[PDB]
């Protein structure tokens, strides 16, 4: 699995950062890391694929990079919308396909 | 304009077979590679099985090798999922999703583009 | 070694240890032409059908496709001990194009799986 | 089925599940016997193309030689899904020779590769 | 590249380098139509014997046979580096169908064994 | 009408190398594939090796395979394990037995329809 | 190895029966669990062979069967001459060729 | 007759990424595969990649498979390794090596012939 | 790594033997062993390569020789300038390449 802060928060209007570390194998080979935001009692959404790819239909408040074996998701300008439990996925290769990180509770202050 | 909607039971109990059914629209169907992953309920997501588009190629995780079977009708736009033994540690809500991978002549995937709901089982 | 068809007379099983015999055998003024093209494209149809089935280079080759117990209901002691291969043909004569039609279909499955497995890092 | 050629109007993607039918069509007094043994020709000359790459027996064959970009800056589903495999041929013609020479470098450097590797006790 | 047999009277390892070059120029009214259905047979006749010795595919055939050494007592520097292929040929014509032989024995066992390791469930 | 007869030594110190062969007679020797099997005293039945009718193919049990070798001569319907290492845990009743594989143009067997008197080797 | 009952008995005249637990990859994946009747200081005899099969020579009181991963033999009326330690084996792959079980001793009260 | 001289610099931070190259003569480059070989000052010899004699294959031990590469230049006469993450484990004299494996068509190597001076890096 | 003692010891004129033992899957199986003469402050110089083979240049007092999986490397005649640290080597296969020894320190008495 990939570490994953158990939980952040900030107020509105400010950049937040969730930082996904993982390992060379997975995040550092792979230029396939994912994020989804995940409401209470609703399936993940994708929120970002691909290392720096946006997929139509959500806000430019949400980006992401790679550097090393660190992977990172920001959203500028936090709503009260965006709370909400946010993964990290990334690609391992073909004998492990997917790696999930723990979940991030993104909560607005 | 996607949906997909998972069908099947919610409980059973150790030693249990069931299988999850999960119709699809919105696309074609056998245009997309599909999967199915898990979350227990005070956990994060945990990646099942893969199944291409055609349904040649499936895929899962260590902990279901000898246990699951993907399977996908691209004639009635269905995912199935049959599971077996049923350990209680499999307790979880299945999403059902489109995405994952690509059969070599389309862009790449490694990513999950359409979510169901949600089937949640219990053992 | 019994030469060229010398395990005609001989089980399915037996004669299997012969392939190469019949193999070479296979390629060594109008007339002598066209006696020597109709072989030569002989030859080329069969290699052409193999390969198409992924057999391009074997003599043995084991395939994908299940026995239907229809085109044959006989067990593995009575078609390789107790059958020659004339036999066989005979009794599999109604069946060949079937067969052969689903050797082409799972080697293209076959390929689209090998080419999708290696599209992935 | 669509029969020989009938997949020419398709898109390339579409058009690759129909290689079978034109793999059969290639093979199948003075002029008979020069045009069947100028089939034979053409016929042998790709097959040992193909062998030169290492792709003697398969109809797809995937290379270890990159895309270049020059050669075609189109994407995947503007090449797979919107054009036709004649569209290509032109668009890629001027381009073909360049390709061909790099397949035979690779392949080349791939059965050295294989017999170092076997040289390792 | 040194062209069509531009190797000839290099090493054998370096003659090695050019096989595709030798192997393009294989392939590229009576008596022509002779001529040209002549280089066909010789050119299936090599491949069928590739084939029989599972090399269908491959210019440098790396097989199982170990060398029995009557056949040439010389070390590899001394074949490889000192003696162009012209002098091994004449060196191990007296030998050639011993090894052609040994080849074909040795694939058919080869198919055999891989025929029983592909039945075991 | 089937027999198998095990002769061998019946004592060897450790690192010690020692051959058992099995002759058999009553069937056609080339027809069947052959393996050993161990016994210690006080155990139950270990499978040591296998080999083919033709002897092309050996296969062993993973706690002996870089130390002993099985081979076969069958035009005098022998098969002959020879034995390296011989650490201290390979004390026990050797028997030879026909079975435990067909060549793929047979009927499959992975069963020992035919067992010898077996042989006492002590390490 | 598989695991077995230490022993078994009953009357004469009695349908005894010896189980061997094994896993999905040994007695489940593959249909191939032979019985084998070794009596004491004799080589064992091949009692079954493949799930449900008897090779020729062997009484009919013998059978056997397989459910998920548990295989059985079913001795019915007991004889005296049935005191024998019974061992099952099975077939689980091209990597580890044959597992045996435990030996369950058969006594005849 | 035969030289290998190692260049390179000899120390850097935890997570550093270094390069080290060697420059050789004597002998024809391009007949013969290379290695490196590495020792801690307190330790004995450990091999740690090589490359064989035309650069198309490359081995690692596996506590370095992911983080060096090993790469030659036949034309400059050049060996280069090119480290990663430089964990501390990683503190040695780092010598560049001849022999090691052969093309096939040559005798069997299986040793080091040739030995250069050895870069020290920390 | 392979076995290899500490240190040995002789007087001028006196053979000495450096001993080495690997495992079956290396010095026993490969007979592709070596040795290197490594005196304080110089590069290892190889002095046996195969397991009875000696480069151009080295001395004949330098030899060495294998029994099952025990290698060994003989000094005859040792001499005040054979003070140094010896390696020996082997080949373990595709997947290892190289395994080394630990050094033995060989003092002149
Ligand atoms: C012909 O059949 C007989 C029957 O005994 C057999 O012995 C013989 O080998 C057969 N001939 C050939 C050429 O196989
Ligand atoms: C076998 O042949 C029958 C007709 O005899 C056909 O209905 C059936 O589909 C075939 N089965 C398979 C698996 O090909
Ligand atoms: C093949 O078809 C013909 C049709 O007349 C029939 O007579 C013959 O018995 C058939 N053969 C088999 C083997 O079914
Ligand atoms: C021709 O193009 C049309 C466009 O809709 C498509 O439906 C049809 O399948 C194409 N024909 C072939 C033979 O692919
Ligand atoms: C692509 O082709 C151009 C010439 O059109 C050439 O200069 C360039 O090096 C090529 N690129 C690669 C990566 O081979
Ligand atoms: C190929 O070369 C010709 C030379 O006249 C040129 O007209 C044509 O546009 C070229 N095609 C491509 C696809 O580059
Ligand atoms: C001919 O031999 C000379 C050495 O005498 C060598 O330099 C030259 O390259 C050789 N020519 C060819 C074509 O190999
Ligand atoms: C080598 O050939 C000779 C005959 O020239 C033969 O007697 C000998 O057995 C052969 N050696 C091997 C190892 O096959
Ligand atoms: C081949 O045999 C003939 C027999 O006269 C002999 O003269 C010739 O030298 C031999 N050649 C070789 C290469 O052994």
């Amino acid at each position: 699995a990939l570490t994953q802060p158990p939980s952040v928060s900030g107020s509105p209007g400010q950049s937040v950062t969730i930082s996904c570390t993982g390992t060379s194998s997975d995040i550092g080979s792979y230029n396939y890391v994912s994020w989804y935001q995940q409401h209470p009692g609703k399936a993940p959404k994708l929120m970002i694929y691909d290392v720096t790819q946006r997929p139509s239909g959500v806000s430019d408040r949400f980006s992401g990079s790679k550097s090393g074996n660190t992977a990172s998701l920001t959203i500028s300008g936090l709503q009260a919308d965006d709370e909400a439990d946010y993964y990290c996925s990334a690609y391992a290769g073909r004998q492990t396909f997917y790696i999930f990180g723990g979940g991030t509770r993104l909560t607005v202050l | 304009e996607v949906q997909l909607v998972e069908t099947g039971g919610g409980l059973v109990q150790p030693g249990g077979s069931l299988k999850l059914s999960c119709r699809a629209s919105g696309y074609t169907f056998s245009s997309f590679a599909m999967s199915w992953v898990r979350q227990a309920p005070g956990k994060g997501l945990e990646w099942v099985s893969l199944i291409n588009d055609r349904g040649g190629l499936t895929f899962y995780v260590d902990s279901v090798k000898g246990r699951f079977t993907i399977s996908r009708d691209n004639s009635k736009n269905t995912l199935s999922l049959q599971m077996h033994s049923l350990r209680d540690g499999d307790t979880a809500v299945y999403y059902c999703a489109t995405g994952g991978m690509s059969s070599a002549l389309q862009s790449s995937k490694y990513y999950f583009d359409f979510w169901g709901q949600g089937a949640l089982v219990t053992v | 070694s019994l030469g060229f068809l010398g395990a005609a007379g001989s089980t399915m099983g037996a004669a299997s240890m012969t392939l190469t015999v019949q193999a070479r055998n296979l390629l060594s003024g109008i007339k002598q032409l066209q006696a020597r093209v109709l072989a030569v494209e002989h030859y080329l149809r069969d290699q052409q059908l193999l390969g198409i089935w992924g057999c391009s280079g074997k003599l043995i080759c084991c395939t994908n496709v299940p026995w239907n117990s229809s085109w044959s209901n006989r067990n593995l002691s009575e078609i390789w001990d107790n059958m020659t291969w004339l036999q066989w043909d005979k009794e599999i004569s109604n069946y060949t194009q079937i067969i052969y039609g689903l050797l082409e279909e799972s080697q293209n499955q076959q390929e689209k799986n090998e080419q999708d497995l290696l599209a992935l890092d």
